C-alpha cells in the first residue's frame, strides 16, 4: 500500500518549462484536419 | 497527406484508372499492363524505358505498382502543381470585382469580413502605404512587391 503511494508521488508531475516552451510554439503553428477545419485543436495540455 | 490533396471523388477517379490499368485485378501493374495502354494512346514504347518509368514511382522496389504507389504518384502531380502562385488567390480575396486593381471600399469589404474593425479613415493609411503610385487602388504588381493592404 505505501509502496504504491511512494510510487505514485515520485511519478507526479510539476511546472516543466521545456514542455511550455514547445506548446507556446505548438498553439503558435495554428494546424487544422483534412475533413474539414478545426479551429485550433484543444488536445491535452502537457504542462501538470 | 493524401486527404489534404485528394478528395473522395479524385480517390475513386484514381482508383478506376488504376483498374484500367490492372485488367487482371491482381492490384499490381506490371510491365505489360503498363505497355498495353500506351500503345492503346498511340505510343509503342520499349521495355528499357517502360521499366525506368515504373521504377520512377516504384517505392519499395518490387518492380509492380500497386495502388498505394499510383496514389502517391498522383498526390505529388496535384501538389506540385502549385508553387508559388499562392498570392495569387491571396490577391483575389481582396480583389472582389476581379480587376487589377485594390480598391478602398474592397479593402473594407474584407475587413468587414475578418474580426478587425476599421474606423473608415485608417483603410486610407495603409492603402497608401502599398499603392505607391498614389492612384488610391494598389495593383497586383504593387501587392507582391510589399503587402500592407
Ligand atoms: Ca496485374
Ligand atoms: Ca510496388
Ligand atoms: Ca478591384
Ligand atoms: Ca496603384
Amino acid at each position: 500500500f505505501f509502496q504504491s503511494i511512494q510510487a505514485l508521488m515520485q511519478t507526479c508531475s510539476v511546472l516543466d518549462l521545456n514542455a511550455f516552451e514547445r506548446q507556446n510554439k505548438a498553439e503558435g503553428l495554428g494546424m487544422v484536419n483534412e475533413d474539414g477545419t478545426v479551429i485550433n485543436r484543444q488536445n491535452g495540455e502537457k504542462v501538470m | 497527406h493524401m486527404a489534404d490533396q485528394l478528395t473522395e471523388e479524385q480517390i475513386a477517379e484514381f482508383k478506376e484508372a488504376f483498374s484500367l490499368f490492372d485488367k487482371d485485378g491482381d492490384g499490381t501493374i506490371t510491365t505489360k499492363e503498363l505497355g498495353t495502354v500506351m500503345r492503346s494512346l498511340g505510343q509503342n514504347p520499349t521495355e528499357a524505358e517502360l521499366q525506368d518509368m515504373i521504377n520512377e514511382v516504384d517505392a519499395d522496389g518490387n518492380g509492380t505498382i500497386d495502388f498505394p504507389e499510383f496514389l502517391t504518384m498522383m498526390a505529388r502531380k496535384m501538389k506540385d502543381t502549385d508553387s508559388e502562385e499562392e498570392i495569387r488567390e491571396a490577391f483575389r480575396v481582396f480583389d472582389k470585382d476581379g480587376n487589377g486593381y485594390i480598391s478602398a471600399a474592397e479593402l473594407r469589404h474584407v475587413m468587414t469580413n475578418l474580426g478587425e474593425k476599421l474606423t473608415d479613415e485608417e483603410v486610407d493609411e495603409m492603402i497608401r502605404e502599398a499603392d505607391i503610385d498614389g492612384d488610391g487602388q494598389v495593383n497586383y504588381e504593387e501587392f507582391v512587391q510589399m503587402m500592407t493592404a
